[PDB]
């Protein structure tokens, strides 16, 4: 509210699904709006449903999360500086997270 | 007076019309620039001014007379020339 | 006289579309029926403020 | 000294039902127009599994 | 009338134009090509384009009424359309990374060297490497370093993330790995960086799935 | 230079495919994104086109 | 008592007229009328054409308003010249010139009134580049069946002008209607002022362009031509007997030895030439 | 405020026929008519016209006949079959313009605020003369002048758009002054450029002979205003000198070596060219 | 031939779906009363 | 008022629509690709000042 801009809420659970390329889908595109409104604020909420860490086989579903996680990984610490941008993740869980997250 | 062929006058022919002194000349100049009835610019490693000039008046008809001969000096070189080029290249023109 | 100009000029049979959505700089961007997808910058004998997508 | 044609294999999924099938069939004709012919895969470790 | 006849042949191909692609070639100044329209055609070409750009496969350039082969496109000029040129361009030079003097010489030597003091290895005869694994702990100036070769470099720069190229229909993922590998073929000496690629790297025995 | 520019002016050719057709001065032709077409030949050119 | 091959003459203001209204109205198949005078048997003249307000229904006979034509034709009478209308016209955009169901049926209401009522077909998105798709028709009845139809007699300039052309010989000709040829009713003093008028520049004619693009330019050309000439060398010194006219025919590409030569020499000329003999000029004639 | 008008090429045209309508009873020497327009911008645009009945007595010249009726319905016309056109103003020929001018357009300022007129000029269209329009503003004359109407001019141009120059391209068909020109073809430009050069001059020659020799009344406006023309011509000097023989050879260098000699080496490549395919076809006749 | 979605009183604005084509807002002809032109029925479409 | 209303309607009447779509890239200084939403590529220019 404090000198606001387009502001945004992710429940971070609706972001997946049963197609294998749609979760990454929705990030590069959540991004690209905030690139496109350049104040900006990044809500994720419940980061650990994708947030995770990463392991030897979980081969059904495990890998598509874990390909949703290093688009999220390194779609903000890409190679395009995320400018004026800004990110608020939000867990209650946090024991286990990506060391790299 | 003279018709820009020799137009840099020198400061001391001021200091004798308008029999001003010589350390005035150079704000003299510099206010009527400003003004602009004049744009010319002021060299002062020969003191002399060059002239530019741009804020025309009545020109008394006798003198619309050396007008009218400046304008058929000027008429006849147009001409002359334009045949000479005309004829020399008359082959290839078509 | 211009009612009845615009009465000749509005004038059946008319192609069906929907609406997409609607813009100002008043706007709206409209797919027909027949599948294709058209521009108009001035929308017509309606108000947009009437009109939703 | 031969018709050599090179295909590695997975190129023939294209996106639809049908056209990464029939194209197999549009290739060994293409194949058999010249007839003396060499036919190359590459990775049938791709489409070819079980 | 020789100066008539060569102006309206150029001014039959500044038009809006339609692009379709180059199918067949029948003979002499006569193919088929097919139409981004669908439709399929056979028309007459000019006598201008140098025939040697239809090879079987060329976005090519159609009018519209008498629908004849009017220009060829350049090759690739879109298909994935992946050129990071001056913003975006890298933010970042290569004297701002500190201590890692073995390494930024090693990635030196496989990407910024040979391009050119090429004649180095010609003159040793080596055949400059090719490609290049960077592994580590996170955090420790993997992609930092990324960036500081991509100022200083003179190529055609494509960034790749190892995720956008698995997506949803059959046989599509591939196909973006067909459009990366011939964009970079038809450019200049140019560097792909792929980043994070153990999603598509580990060996897998076999899929029950 | 007129020459060409004259047989630019021209509408294109379709193209249609006949793996075979009937005899009698008339073949049946399907062409790409359409019906069969029950056509007539030119008279530069035979029946044996099969 | 019949039909020949005939000639119809249009004025140079009823052409602009044609398709000016035509390119107005490019979706919408506009509707004018044509005013001129049957001067004789076999030939026909109009000097003069006025539109029409567009009705919903389009190029039929309802679109012609017996209101407006006699007002237009009131207000004609004393202003200019006034004459009888000779035909009509109208837009075909999507194709380039046959006589529709409808069209044919407002030919047979106006050949009944009038004498014979030329028709013109304009098709203004197809006539862009350097030639107009403008043609003319009439109406051919069907009680010569057993006589020749376009019923032509003692002249050869009936092979010229057009060929039947395929896309309109699928329609009604040659059984429905025929063709009919034009030229120009064109004049000197409306020749000339058109020419003259439209392509002109007087003090433009010893201007400069001055130098700071101009001896830039004289590097654009001469640096290609060093590597030009560089390819020139390659092909003259090879020189081999590799079938030699059979080497010159298998590699023409519009392409090095004197294509893609002298071209550049000749723009080199005349850029440097006008640019220094105009130069040499304004010290001649300026004091 | 007008920057220029562009004349479509259909009303002069249109203004050359209805000339010729009248001509055959022609005893006017001038015809009147509603010139149609559509402004957009602080430049002008000028595409249909139409005519109206005038007649203008030689004696008082000040009895004249602009027709309003005739052109309420007739502009209610053309209004009604193209609502996108409106009035601008109206033209007149007979380039020596009779003085009755005032009364003329201030009549029909009530049809349009800005109101503007173009002369035509049919009969004289040969050296440099396209059209000339006018704008109406009115001073008293100047600041110690009794009060005057003074027409002023706003330059002109004759415009160009789509499906016109197909029917300007398609009506020449002769010698066109074709695409960008040869060597004679700038010549050419560079004559008859100068031919109105002196042309012009004449007109200033033959004006300052009668208002200086003693005739007419003298303009002051215009005589100090051709002053600083005379005072703006450049002379020759050493820098001029120094830099034109600087640029002269510059271009001459172009000229010189890497034209005149590749021609001639190119034309020396067509001697062996032929001379080896002459004799060889002459030695193996038999 | 066609289909009918619905109509309206006093007037008619029928809508109608070629539905290969488009659907259309369009009109009877003169040959036609307007009691038997009901919902869902063939009904015979001009070109024009 | 109702006269303004109607004058509006005179300046709706006589627009024309347009076609939407997307630049895929750019070639020259006034040469574009751009692509329909439903239909083919195309090559096309600017106005005066996009
Ligand atoms: N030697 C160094 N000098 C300056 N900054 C450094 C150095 N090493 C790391 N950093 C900082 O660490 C941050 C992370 O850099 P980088 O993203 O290259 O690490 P990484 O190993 O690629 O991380 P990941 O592998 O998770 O992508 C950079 O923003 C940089 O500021
Ligand atoms: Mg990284
Ligand atoms: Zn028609």
């Amino acid at each position: 509210s404090q000198l606001d801009c387009n502001f945004l809420k992710v429940v971070s659970s609706s972001i997946v699904d049963k197609y294998i390329g749609e979760s990454a889908r929705l990030i590069r595109e959540m991004f690209n709006y905030a690139r496109d409104h350049q104040p900006c604020i990044i809500f994720m909420d419940e980061i650990d449903a994708i947030g995770g860490r990463r392991f030897s086989e979980g081969t059904s579903a495990d890998r598509e999360i874990q390909r949703t996680l290093m688009e999220l990984l390194n779609q903000m610490d890409g190679f395009d500086t995320l400018h004026r941008v800004k990110m608020i993740m939000a867990t209650n869980r946090p024991d286990t997270l990506d060391p790299a997250l | 007076t003279r018709p820009a062929n020799h137009r840099q006058l020198t400061f001391e022919e001021i200091a004798k019309s308008a029999k001003i002194t010589v350390n005035e000349v150079e704000l003299l100049v510099m206010k009527a620039l400003s003004v602009g009835l004049v744009k010319g610019s002021i060299d002062e490693v020969d003191k002399r001014v060059h002239m530019t000039w741009v804020q025309p008046r009545v020109l008394d008809l006798q003198q619309i007379k050396g007008m009218k001969d400046r304008l058929e000096f000027w008429c006849t070189d147009v001409k002359s020339m334009e045949m000479l080029v005309e004829h020399q290249a008359h082959d290839i023109l078509t | 006289e211009n009612s009845e100009k615009i009465k000749v000029n509005k004038t059946l049979p008319y192609l069906v579309s929907n609406v997409i959505e609607l813009l100002d700089v008043k706007c709206a961007v409209i797919k027909t029926s027949t599948r294709q997808t058209y521009f108009l910058p001035v929308i017509g004998l309606v108000d947009a403020e009437k009109l939703k997508p | 000294d031969c018709t050599f044609i090179r295909v590695s294999g997975s190129e023939l999924v294209q996106k639809f039902i049908g056209e990464g099938a029939r194209m197999v069939r549009e290739l060994f004709v293409m194949a058999r127009e010249h007839a003396p012919s060499i036919i190359f895969m590459d990775e049938i470790d791709s489409i070819g599994s079980s | 009338e020789f100066l008539h006849a060569q102006e309206e042949v150029k001014r039959i191909q500044s038009i809006p134009l339609v692009i379709g692609q180059f199918l067949e070639a029948v003979d002499q100044n006569t193919a088929i090509v097919g139409s981004t329209t669908g439709s399929n055609y056979y028309v007459r070409i000019l006598s201008t384009i140098d025939r040697e750009l239809l090879k079987p496969n060329a976005s090519v350039a159609l009018h519209k009424h008498s629908n004849a082969l009017v220009d060829v496109l350049p090759p690739e000029a879109d298909s994935s359309i992946m050129m990071l040129t001056s913003d975006q361009k890298p933010d970042v030079m290569y004297a701002d990374i500190g201590g890692m003097d073995i390494q930024k010489q090693e990635v030196r030597e496989a990407v910024e060297l040979p391009l050119t003091h090429f004649e180095l290895y010609k003159q040793i005869g080596i055949d400059p490497p090719r490609g290049v694994l960077m592994y580590g702990p996170p955090g420790c100036g993997k992609t930092m370093l990324a960036k500081a070769v991509a100022h200083h470099t003179t190529a055609a720069f494509i960034r790749v993330v190892g995720s956008e190229f698995v997506q949803k229909y059959l046989g599509e993922g591939p196909r973006m790995v067909r459009d990366v590998f011939r964009l970079a073929k038809e450019n200049a000496p140019a560097i792909i960086f792929i980043d994070e690629i153990d999603a598509i790297a580990t060996k897998r025995f076999d899929a029950q799935t | 230079l007129r020459e060409e520019l004259q047989l630019l002016q021209e509408q294109g050719s379709y193209v249609g495919e006949v793996v075979r057709a009937m005899d009698k001065k008339k073949v049946l032709v399907k062409v790409h994104p359409e019906g069969k077409f029950v056509v007539d030949v030119d008279k530069n050119i035979d029946i044996n086109d099969v | 008592a019949v039909d020949t091959a005939e000639q119809v003459y249009i004025s140079s203001l009823a052409l602009l007229k044609m398709l000016k209204h035509g390119r107005a109205g490019v979706p919408m198949e506009v509707m004018g009328l044509m005013l001129g005078e049957f001067v004789d048997d076999y030939t026909v003249r109009v000097i003069d054409v006025f539109a029409m307000p567009q009705s919903g229904t389009g190029v039929s006979v309802e679109a012609v308003d017996p209101v407006f034509q006699a007002k237009m034709l009131d207000m004609l009478k004393q202003t200019g010249r006034p004459e009888m209308v000779v035909g009509w016209y109208h837009s075909h955009p999507g194709f380039g010139c046959w006589l529709s169901g409808v069209d044919i049926n407002t030919q047979q209401s106006f050949e009944a009134l009038s004498e014979r009522a030329v028709a013109v077909v304009v098709d203004p998105i197809q006539s862009v580049k350097g030639k107009v798709v403008i043609d003319a028709f009439r109406l051919i009845n069907a009680n010569m069946m057993v006589l020749g139809h376009e019923p032509r007699q003692t002249t050869s300039n009936l092979g010229h002008l057009n060929k039947p052309s395929i896309q309109a010989l699928i329609h009604g000709l040659n059984r429905h209607y025929y063709s009919i040829t034009i030229n120009y009713r064109k004049n000197e003093l409306e020749q000339k002022m058109l020419l003259n008028l439209h392509k002109k520049s007087w003090m433009e004619g010893l201007t400069l362009q001055d130098y700071s693009e101009h001896c830039k330019h004289n590097e654009s050309v001469v640096k290609e031509m060093l590597e030009l000439a560089k390819n020139y060398n390659k092909a003259v010194e090879e020189e081999d007997k590799m079938t030699p006219e059979q080497l010159a025919i298998k590699n023409v590409g519009k392409q090095d030895p004197k294509r893609h030569l002298e071209e550049h020499v000749d723009v080199l000329m005349t850029s440097n030439i006008v640019q220094c003999l105009a130069a040499m000029l304004d010290t001649v004639v300026f004091k | 405020a007008v920057q220029k008008v562009v004349v479509h090429p259909l009303v002069l045209l249109s203004v050359v026929d209805h000339f010729n309508r009248i001509g055959k009873v022609g005893n006017q020497k001038r015809v009147v008519g509603v010139l149609l327009g559509s402004w957009q911008k602080k430049v002008l645009d000028v595409s249909n016209s139409f005519a109206v009945p005038f007649d203008e007595d030689d004696k008082d010249d000040s009895v004249w006949f602009l027709d309003h009726d005739y052109l309420e319905n007739m502009y209610g016309m053309f209004k009604k079959v193209n609502a996108r056109e409106r009035i601008v103003g109206w033209y007149h020929t007979g380039p020596k313009l009779h003085k009755n001018d005032i009364a003329i357009n201030e009549l029909m300022k009530r049809y349009c605020p800005n109101s503007v007129l173009v002369i035509i000029d049919v009969k004289p269209k040969d050296l440099g003369l396209p059209t000339e329009a006018y704008i109406s503003v009115e001073e008293v004359h100047d600041d110690g002048t009794p009060t005057s109407k003074t027409f002023e001019h706003v330059t002109s141009e004759i415009g160009a758009e789509e499906a016109e120059e197909v029917g300007v391209e398609h009506l020449l068909r002769d010698i066109k002054d074709t695409t960008v020109g040869t060597l004679s073809q700038r010549i050419t430009n560079q004559v008859h450029g100068l031919k109105g050069l002196n042309s012009k001059l004449l007109d200033i020659r033959s004006y300052l002979e009668k208002v200086a020799t003693g005739k007419l009344p003298i303009n002051h406006q215009i005589i100090y205003q051709l002053q600083d023309v005379f005072n703006l011509l450049p002379d020759v000097s050493l820098q001029e000198f120094v830099k034109a023989f600087y640029l002269k050879t510059n271009d001459q260098m172009v000229v010189v070596y890497l034209a005149s000699l590749i021609r001639s080496v190119v034309a020396l490549h067509n001697l062996i060219n032929n001379k080896i395919a002459n004799r060889d076809a002459e030695k193996k006749e038999g | 031939c066609t289909k009918i979605i619905n109509a309206d009183s006093e007037d008619p604005k029928y809508i109608i779906n070629v539905k290969q084509f488009a659907k259309f807002v369009v009109d009877l002809s003169d040959q036609v009363a307007p009691t038997d032109i009901e919902e869902g029925m063939r009904v015979g479409v001009d070109r024009n | 008022k109702q006269y303004e209303k109607s004058e509006n309607d005179l300046k709706a009447l006589q627009s024309v629509g347009q076609i939407v779509g997307e630049v895929l890239k750019q070639l020259t200084e006034e040469k574009f690709i751009v692509k329909a939403t439903n239909g083919p590529r195309y090559v096309v220019g600017c106005r005066r000042q996009l």
